[PDB]
């Protein structure tokens, strides 16, 4: 009947999961470029910037 | 390596360069490692004819 009795299980695997969430979505910042994606840094730029 | 070419031409010369001289008759190494002179010889290349 009574829940939230398992705390420290799910509480691990929610932790996994956040944190690979979260290092997934890193890969849509800039960091200070112009785009955050390759192929339009190519397509707009000469390669010496 | 030895030409000649016009006064306004000389900026071309440079490593990772864009424009006409650079890309169609010489073209430098983005990481060339050198030296590159320039000198005037309007009164001796230059002819009235």
């Amino acid at each position: 009947s009574t829940a939230s009795a398992l705390g420290k299980l799910q509480n691990v695997v929610n932790q996994n999961a956040q944190a690979l969430n979260t290092l997934v979505k890193q890969l849509s910042s800039n960091f200070g470029a112009i785009s955050s994606v390759l192929n339009d840094i190519l397509s707009r730029l000469d390669p010496p910037e | 390596d030895s030409f000649v070419i016009r006064g306004d031409e000389v900026r071309q010369i440079a490593p990772g360069q864009t424009g006409k001289i650079a890309d169609y008759n010489y073209k430098l190494p983005d990481d060339f490692t050198g030296c590159v002179i320039a000198w005037n010889s309007n009164n001796l290349d230059s002819k009235v004819g």
